[PDB]
């Protein structure tokens, strides 16, 4: 009698229901948690609101696009945060 | 030599040790079930390089009618490699695992009656008893032993 | 007892081939495969000794029925040359020994032997096999033609 | 509606958007502030977010909620304290990791990670004889271990080398069980002490009879005179112990078993495979073989022999005796399908492979459906030495497929892992299947699978399921190619060949950006490697052959990166610098003598002048630099050269008896 684990991941999948836990004043913790995750959120904000004000041409963008294949997202962060020039924004990416 | 913890990263590589050394294969997902539930009682022994050469992938066996207790599923090491005192102490170590994570009551395993090495390390040297002959267990067609150990002499050597 | 490292084995289906390869060379005449299905479902009549761990040594036997007696012949002893007095004939003979009498319920036990060994003759003298028998031709390639019988009894 | 919401949690930690997971999952903290899978969430997120000195103070005040409850076990906030401990650890505050283990050590079930906890702290913090006796505390938890003894070593700071011996002498007298202890005075120690020491280590593992002992001092064949000493040692104990039966006649101890001079012959033998002088080992071997014909290893050493020397038939064709003596175990077989493989036989390998295995089907569906990757990429590398394609490039696609399946399976279990309470060994396998295909089995199928893609290329004649003669005859195989060398790219760079391999695939693309980053990230590791360095003399060969087909765009950032890198010279001095480096080098040296006619046809009679020394002063001369400069030379891509190979080949045959490759038609 040799099962080789067939009811082994058999009851991973059951349906159970989880255990409940009194409230007992998480507020005071989860406020300092709430400000602290707003501050890291209002500084990943700046980072797209301060680069947002770039200006992009399509030709050196598609050249870009032809010599390296990537998708066009990350190309066009690599291209925004390279101050808009295309030389040591290749050099980077040849890095 | 090298008796270490499971990490995980390093498991999916024994399994190439289970397809080189003995017949009885196992589905991967079964490994990695046993690598998360509970990561402490199996152990990999290796050399200098890197390579893999041997393992313990062990198991507590969840059985709430009786007292909790484990289950050997897996024991290799290489023949290239053999004749040093590496199973003995692999299971020892797994053995004290239990014993010091959940309190193993007995250990059990299946071994086949054809082997005379491992039927000999298992019986006299390491110390376990004959409690059941289960017959056609294997898919060649041997009679295998179902043997035990009781470890409660274990237990008060650690419990010191 | 102590410091040796012998222990003896039985014969399984999968280790028949290292059994063959001892014995067509422990003694220069061979016999064809039918001899080696003989000397498989005897069980634990016929086996062989490990010095060391690896497979040195071997005995098998068969059962007879003639001259009047129920009798057990001893098919062959395996052994080499360097190994002599270190571990082969004494104590596994002395085996086949105790399983025939914690049988018991047989008669006795006999051998074919050459005539130009004469320590081997004196090896089994040692332990009680008399001569009774000098059968004249036996041997059919091999320069001693002739041959010798030894016996023991049980009963 | 809940289930929803946690499908789109699912979902979104498998195409590991982090943030959104992040926002949907407070979206169930402000739907409900009480499950533990939330705080389960938020400590695997900061942790693959790199914030830890916070998420030390939050799974605290998570502590202290689970605390007060009456119906709790007890393993899962263990466990939780230890990832706890996990997380201060990694955060970099120390102290503050060292109090809290300090504090909260007594309400454990394992001792285990505590204690490393403990010992790793006391490392960091510079506190040198509490950690001393933690790591003998260790040493008597386990005896085996590189790592206890390594920190042992460091924290205790021995002045000199016998200081440091006295700590493995004393381990030899409270603990004569164990192994490293034995060895590890061999790695570092030098001289007659460590001939002595070495004496006495062989000299008890030939009397018990260790096997694998010449594979411990394999380690520790990369000095001379090491190698030189134990082998005078060694045939000084034979010449002492067939003469008077021990091994030397000074000292009076018990008469030892006369397999030892077997076992100490075969020590000997497999010495004088790995020295590289096989006549002796053959002279000495027959004597092994006339001693006793029943023993497995002799006959699997005589087959390693042949195996080491150039020809493999001999090897299969004794091997496949010496795994006849015995069908019992799948190591020795395995070994006999892997000898039958590289012994050009598919069909013997095949029903070989097959005794072991169910049967109920073929042999190959059945270790596919178990996943047997060994024998899959080793026979694909071996019908790639049967010099055709397809089978091989499909058993590569169906290797990579369970790798698809190896990284998709995951999905099922994390129901059960926010329902049990572990998550150290959670963030290690998320962890590793972050970075799953850095295994090397994966790069040794690839390798192949790349070569006959750019060889195909270069040279033209209810998922999918594959059969070769169509899926081998893509019509363009390069982009699907570097479909599968682009995660090989990504995952792992530290290994030269997979932008070597880069390179190979970009050449005939054109590319030359990604060309040339390739070229930056294998140079940056290695400079004098040679086939990246003809690697280089094509790069540069092709830029200024072809410095006016391209965009201006180009000219620029090339020049200048080639001005960075380069200079300005030419290839023909810029080759004889590198062949004068690297003067004593023969595959650096068929590394030039191919270039030395490639970037000129004209000076062929030099390359047959360069590639044809044969001095003993040479570095790295083997069977198989001698069998690839004549499987070069044969490709062609040097000349038809059939005036003088014939006697290369009878001059290499000389030093060379044993060699397939160099017997003569
Ligand atoms: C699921 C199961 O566990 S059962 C089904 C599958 N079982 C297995 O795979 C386990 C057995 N299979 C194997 O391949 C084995 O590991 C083998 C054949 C390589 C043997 O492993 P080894 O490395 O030799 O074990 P180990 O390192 O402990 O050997 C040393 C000790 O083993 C003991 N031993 C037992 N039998 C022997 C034997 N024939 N010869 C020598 N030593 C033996 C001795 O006590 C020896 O100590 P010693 O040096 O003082 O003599
Ligand atoms: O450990 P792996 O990476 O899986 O491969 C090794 C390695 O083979 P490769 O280096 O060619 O991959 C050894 O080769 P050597 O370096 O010892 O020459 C070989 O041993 P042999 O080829 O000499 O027989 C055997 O190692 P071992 O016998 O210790 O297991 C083998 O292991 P695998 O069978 O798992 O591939």
């Amino acid at each position: 009698k040799h099962d080789s684990g067939a009811a082994d991941l058999e009851r991973v999948t059951d349906y159970a229901e989880e255990k409940e836990i009194q409230s007992s004043n998480l507020e005071t913790a989860m406020s300092v948690i709430g400000d602290r995750r707003s501050r890291e959120q209002k500084a990943k904000q700046e980072r797209e609101k301060e680069l947002a004000k770039v200006t992009i041409k399509k030709e050196d963008l598609e050249l870009i696009m032809t010599e390296m294949e990537i998708s066009r997202a990350a190309a066009e962060r690599s291209l925004r945060e390279h101050m808009g020039n295309v030389v040591e924004a290749l050099i980077a990416l040849t890095n | 030599m090298n008796i270490r913890n499971a990490r995980p990263e390093d498991l999916m590589n024994m399994q190439h040790c289970n397809l080189l050394c003995l017949p009885e294969n196992y589905q991967m997902k079964y490994y990695f079930y046993h690598g998360l539930s509970w990561p402490q009682l199996s152990y990999i022994a290796e050399d200098e390089n890197g390579k893999i050469v041997g393992y313990v992938l062990a198991k507590m066996e969840e059985d709430p009618d009786d007292v909790p207790h484990g289950h050997i599923t897996s024991l290799a090491v290489k023949r290239s490699h053999r004749r040093l005192g590496l199973a003995q102490k692999l299971m020892d170590q797994a053995s004290r695992a239990m014993i010091e994570n959940f309190n193993a009551k007995y250990v059990s395993l299946h071994v086949r009656k054809s082997n005379r090495a491992a039927l000999h390390l298992y019986s006299n040297t390491l110390n376990f008893q004959i409690s059941e002959v289960e017959p056609k267990y294997y898919a060649d067609g041997e009679d295998a032993y179902a043997m035990k150990r009781d470890l409660t002499q274990m237990a008060d050597e650690l419990r010191r | 007892m102590k410091g040796s490292r012998i222990e003896l084995g039985d014969v399984t289906p999968h280790n028949i081939k290292q059994l063959k390869r001892l014995n067509q060379v422990i003694f220069p005449v061979s016999y064809n495969d039918k001899f080696y299905k003989d000397v498989l479902e005897v069980g634990e009549l016929a086996k062989l000794a490990y010095f060391n761990d690896i497979a040195v040594g071997a005995v098998c036997c068969r059962v007879d029925h003639s001259q009047n007696q129920k009798r057990l012949y001893i098919m062959t002893l395996g052994c080499l040359a360097p190994y002599r007095r270190l571990g082969i004939g004494t104590k596994m003979l002395n085996h086949v020994l105790n399983i025939c009498e914690k049988d018991g319920t047989f008669d006795n036990i006999y051998l074919h032997v050459q005539i130009s060994n004469e320590s081997a003759i004196d090896f089994y003298r040692k332990f009680g096999f008399e001569i009774i028998e000098t059968k004249k031709n036996y041997y059919k390639r091999i320069e001693p033609a002739d041959a010798h019988v030894l016996q023991k009894n049980l009963k | 509606n809940l289930q929803i919401l946690r499908d789109l949690s699912l979902l979104q930690i498998q195409m590991r958007d982090l943030e959104g997971y992040r926002e949907t999952r407070y979206q169930l903290l402000q739907l409900r502030p009480a499950q533990r899978a939330s705080w389960i969430g938020y400590a695997i997120a900061y942790h693959l977010l790199e914030d830890y000195e916070m998420a030390a103070k939050i799974l605290e005040e998570f502590r202290k909620t689970q605390q007060t409850s009456p119906d709790k076990v007890d393993y899962e906030y263990s466990e939780l304290l230890l990832y706890q401990n996990q997380v201060l650890r990694e955060a970099g505050l120390y102290r503050e990791a060292l109090e809290h283990l300090c504090t909260y050590e007594k309400q454990i079930c394992d001792k285990l990670a505590v204690e490393e906890t403990k010992g790793e702290l006391l490392l960091q913090l510079c506190r040198l004889e509490d950690a001393a006796d933690v790591y003998r505390g260790l040493q008597e938890r386990n005896p085996e271990n590189w790592a206890y003894y390594k920190g042992l070593e460091k924290a205790l700071k021995p002045a000199n080398m016998l200081e440091r011996l006295k700590i493995y002498e004393e381990a030899w007298t409270k603990y004569p069980r164990g192994l490293v202890p034995r060895r590890l005075p061999l790695n570092f120690l030098s001289g007659e002490k460590f001939k002595e020491c070495l004496d006495k280590f062989l000299r008890m593992n030939f009397s018990k009879g260790c096997p694998p002992v010449f594979n411990t001092l394999r380690s520790l064949y990369k000095d001379k005179e090491k190698v030189a000493i134990i082998e005078e040692l060694v045939v000084g104990y034979e010449t002492s112990l067939k003469s008077c039966r021990l091994f030397n006649p000074n000292d009076d101890g018990k008469e030892e078993p006369p397999t030892t001079l077997l076992w100490v012959q075969y020590y000997l033998a497999q010495h004088y495979d790995k020295i590289g002088q096989p006549s002796i080992a053959l002279e000495y071997i027959n004597t092994a073989i006339e001693s006793t014909p029943t023993l497995i290893e002799l006959f699997l050493v005589k087959a390693k022999i042949y195996k080491h020397a150039g020809n493999i038939k001999e090897a299969a064709r004794w091997m496949d005796e010496a795994q006849a003596l015995d069908t019992a175990d799948r190591f020795i077989n395995s070994k006999c399908a892997k000898y039958m493989l590289k012994a050009n036989l598919i069909k013997e390998a095949e029903e070989m492979c097959s005794k072991f295995t169910r049967e109920g089907t073929s042999a190959v569906e059945n270790l596919n459906e178990m996943q047997c990757m060994w024998f899959q990429t080793e026979c694909a590398q071996a019908y790639k030495a049967m010099n055709k394609f397809g089978e091989a490039l499909k058993k590569c696609h169906e290797i990579e497929r369970h790798f698809i399946e190896i990284t998709d399976d995951q999905f099922d279990f994390h129901t059960y892992c926010m329902r049990k309470i572990t998550l150290r060994s959670y963030v290690d396998l998320l962890k590793l299947e972050d970075v799953l295909r850095q295994h090397p089995f994966y790069f040794k199928a690839a390798r192949i699978a790349i070569e006959i893609y750019l060889k195909l290329h270069d040279n033209p004649l209810p998922k999918e399921e594959l059969i070769p003669e169509k899926l081998a005859k893509v019509e363009t195989p390069l982009e699907e190619a570097i479909k599968f060398l682009t995660p090989l790219k990504n995952l792992v760079k530290n290994k030269i060949e997979t932008h070597l391999f880069a390179f190979e695939i970009y050449f005939r693309k054109e590319k030359f950006l990604l060309m040339l980053q390739s070229v930056k990230r294998a140079f940056a590791i290695d400079s004098s490697h040679p086939w990246l360095h003809e690697c280089m003399i094509r790069l540069f060969n092709t830029a200024v052959c072809e410095s006016k087909d391209l965009s201006d765009t180009v000219r620029t950032v090339l020049k200048q990166e080639m001005n960075r890198l380069f200079g300005a010279t030419n290839p023909k001095n810029f080759n004889e610098t590198f062949l004068k480096r690297n003067s004593d080098s023969l595959p650096h040296r068929l590394s030039a003598a191919k270039m030395v006619y490639y970037l000129d046809p004209s000076s062929q009679k030099r390359a047959i002048e360069l590639a044809t020394t044969l001095d003993e002063s040479l570095t790295n001369r083997n069977l198989q630099t001698c069998m690839e400069v004549l499987e070069a030379l044969y490709d062609g891509s040097l000349g038809d050269c059939k005036e003088a190979a014939e006697i290369y080949r009878a001059n290499c045959h000389k030093l060379f008896p044993y060699a397939l490759a160099f017997m003569p038609p």
